[PDB]
């Protein structure tokens, strides 16, 4: 099913994380494992990848499982055009400069909320200015890059 | 709100998420990258001791010097009995980036008078909080005196009513390691009954001359380098080996084996062990291999997660325990837990075996700017350790991006690795001209992975560092003219020579070779015989690759042997290796050629519940 190259790199990739080298890890940490191999999933979508997956509760996926999961969740994908009109709808008035109020109240109460520490990094680093205003366009491209 | 605001947060969401994903997935391989290359380095400088410890088998068995110091010099004034002011007019001294040289004089009096003091202690020093109801432990310190100074700010200097424990490591990898030094001794002069120091694997003056230290002190006091530095390894002779915590705790800074046993480390004689990884200097009494043992277990031990002890075979010295020795220890000695420092961690303190080995490590940003945090430990009189974080230099770290802030620490990995890489340079051409029969230029990425990894032998994630490495390369070769033009170019051939290398044993310690060549003595006399010098380069050359290749050393002795073997003759005698090593350090270059002021209040801080963490 993965290629050839692929069996070895996501190998190479889970040693990472791996605190006894047994090839097996926390399932707290799948969210970050998947999303780093292109994937992007949301975690409602982990919940129910555990679900399938975790019958006693043990907290444990070695590897079979992550490939088996990976080859899945690998068959949809999406490309980073995408992204530019999440941000455009946010924009009453086709200004481009949103401000950095509405941008944190959004995200951290609507849909699926994050906790404190990603919008304080997110808006650290997109508010260079001090005028309390983020340019998404700048955003996205360096981001992106 | 509608349902497509909902679809736009969280598809930008998911984006952030895996954005942040990547960036911990790119930390996590530069910390791997940074601890790896460190490992590679003190395995191949602990190699000596395998040496020394087989040609043992093998083989039967207030003078006043100090002159006048050129340049700039401060008149700062430090008199014999030490006092409270005494250390805030040598931080102010110390504080400022520039003009920080003090008297050789007041150096040679705290030195001397810090060796003298240091002769009372006992071996193991019992330290209690029944009346202070409150001590303090501080990791590794390796030189950042910024830490230090931002420490002592945040907790106040030290006093009857606040003891400071300091756990090894004070000097040898920072740029300003003296400093450090002389300023804890002059706090434990000061405060003989609160401060308390441990000796730690840096505390030794063959690892000095490796990783910088002799460089800087000679640098500073060129006209006095030499007195400095033999009051420095005397100092290094007395420091006790561990401390005790109200009778319940151990602090020690490496850790512990299997056959280590507290009641056997309180009965060695201290004195004989200037030096860790040489033989200690005798009075004619051979040696023991145990109290040795003991010793470089103490000092250089790491912990495992798996069962059982092995010998420690990732930094090339001392043992791996797991938890079964770790509670088999803690029952025979009736402690508690043990409190460690020798392991740098991102956060600056770790748990191990079920919250029994408690890992800690002051020095923050000890690889790059970035690296890590600092932290220290502040026990209560039920001894539940409060850790505490810091980041030093602020002010200079706000005022990059974030992509920057990780751009530079993967710049310093990157130029790291290579400079490392680039002593394989020939093999490892060879290696990848072997791999393409057909001359084509180009390697499967297997074939490649695997050729680093034999050559190089790290145990990197090599697959991950593909595209860097060798950058624009497809999903199936990657041609090797690419990754050969990075070891080549002239910035890392400046960078790699600045980097000391292994051996050069002379210019590192001549007391080296002095032991060496009093271990070989069959006889008392001091007289040799060809034969065992042949034996013992054999030896030598058998650990050390490309040492003499057992013809400069005997054609040396062969243009010196006029009356045949006999005495170690004096320093005419050591010019068969003055003549070696230039010789191939030219044959080598030849070779190579023919292609801010200090401020506790800039930084961050943090206090972390004990359970929280
Ligand atoms: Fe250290
Ligand atoms: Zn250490």
């Amino acid at each position: 099913q993965l290629t050839e190259e692929q069996i070895a790199e996501f190998k190479e990739a889970f040693s990472l994380f791996d605190k006894d080298g047994d090839g097996t890890i926390t399932t707290k940490e799948l969210g970050t494992v998947m999303r780093s191999l292109g994937q992007n999933p949301t975690e409602a979508e982990l919940q129910d990848m555990i679900n399938e997956v975790d019958a006693d509760g043990n907290g444990t996926i070695d590897f079979p499982e992550f490939l088996t999961m990976m080859a899945r969740k690998m068959k949809d994908t999406d490309s980073e055009e995408e992204i530019r009109e999440a941000f455009r709808v946010f924009d009453k008035d086709g200004n481009g400069f949103i401000s950095a109020a509405e941008l944190r109240h959004v995200m951290t109460n609507l849909g699926e909320k994050l906790t404190d520490e990603e919008v304080d990094e997110m808006i650290r680093e997109a508010d260079i200015d001090g005028d309390g205003q983020v340019n998404y366009e700048e955003f996205v491209t360096m981001m992106t890059s | 709100m509608d349902e497509n605001a909902i679809r736009a947060a969280i598809f930008i969401q998911k984006w952030y998420r895996r954005h942040q994903a990547r960036r911990e997935m790119q930390r996590r391989c530069n910390w791997q990258i940074f601890q790896n290359l460190e490992y590679a380095s003190e395995q191949d400088q602990a190699e000596l001791y395998k040496f020394f410890n087989d040609l043992i088998k093998h083989m039967p068995q207030d003078k006043d010097d100090l002159v006048e110091e050129f340049g700039d010099i401060v008149n700062a004034k430090i008199e014999l009995p030490i006092r409270k002011n005494h250390i805030d007019l040598l931080i102010d001294v110390f504080r400022k980036k520039r003009g920080n040289r003090l008297h050789p004089k007041y150096v040679a009096l705290i030195l001397r008078e810090a060796a003298k003091s240091l002769k009372q202690l006992p071996n193991i020093s019992p330290v209690s909080t029944a009346v202070s109801q409150q001590v303090t432990v501080c990791g590794d310190l390796h030189g950042k005196l910024d830490d230090l100074l931002v420490v002592l700010h945040k907790n106040g200097l030290p006093s009857s009513s606040n003891p400071y424990v300091f756990n090894g490591d004070f000097v040898d990898r920072g740029k300003r390691g003296l400093e450090v030094l002389l300023l804890l001794l002059s706090l434990y002069l000061a405060f003989p009954n609160a401060v308390f120091l441990n000796r730690g694997n840096h505390e030794d003056s063959v690892m000095n001359a490796r990783y910088g230290f002799i460089r800087e002190v000679e640098s500073k006091y060129p006209r006095n380098h030499k007195r400095i530095l033999a009051f420095i390894d005397e100092v290094y002779r007395w420091l006790p080996l561990g401390s005790v915590l109200n009778s319940r705790v151990l602090i020690v800074h490496g850790g512990f084996s299997d056959s280590t046993s507290l009641d056997l480390i309180k009965s060695i004689d201290r004195g004989k062990y200037v030096s860790i990884l040489r033989p200690p200097l005798t009075d004619g009494e051979p040696l023991d291999k145990t109290e040795w043992q003991q010793i470089f277990d103490i000092m250089w031990s790491d912990p495992q997660a798996t069962m059982g002890c092995v010998p420690n075979t990732l930094r090339g010295a001392g043992v791996w325990f797991g938890p079964d020795v770790t509670d088999n220890f803690l029952q025979r000695h009736r402690l508690s837990y043990v409190i460690r420092s020798h392991e740098c961690k991102p956060n600056g303190h770790e748990f191990m075996h079920d919250n029994k080995i408690i890992t800690i490590f002051s020095a923050s940003n000890y690889y790059a700017i970035g690296s890590n945090k600092g932290a220290y430990i502040r026990l209560n009189n039920q001894l539940m350790p409060h850790f505490v974080q810091y980041i030093s230099a602020a002010s200079q770290t706000k005022r990059l991006s974030f992509k920057q802030r990780m751009g530079i620490v993967e710049s310093s990995a990157l130029k790291e690795l290579a400079v490392r890489m680039r002593d394989h340079r020939d093999e490892l051409e060879d290696e990848f001209r072997k791999y393409d029969p057909k001359d084509s230029g180009y390697i499967s990425i297997s074939h490649w992975c695997k050729v680093m990894e034999n050559v190089t032998k790290l145990g990197l994630p090599w697959r991950l560092l593909r595209d860097k490495l060798a950058p624009g390369t497809d999903s199936q070769k990657v041609n090797y003219n690419r990754t050969l033009d990075l070891l080549d170019t002239d910035v890392i051939l400046e960078a790699e020579a600045d980097g000391m290398s292994v051996m050069d044993a002379l210019y590192a310690n001549k007391a080296s070779l002095v032991a060496i060549f009093n271990i070989i003595d069959a006889d008392n006399s001091g007289e040799i015989t060809l034969d065992e010098f042949e034996t013992a380069i054999d030896l030598l050359v058998a650990h050390m690759p490309g040492a003499y290749s057992k013809a400069e050393m005997l054609e040396k002795c062969r243009m010196m042997d006029l009356n045949g073997d006999g005495k170690v003759d004096l320093n005419e005698f050591l010019e068969a290796f003055r003549l070696s090593d230039l010789h191939r350090k030219e044959q080598q270059d030849e070779n190579i050629r023919r292609r801010h002021d200090i401020d506790p209040t800039d930084c961050e801080s943090k206090v972390i519940d004990p359970k929280k963490s």
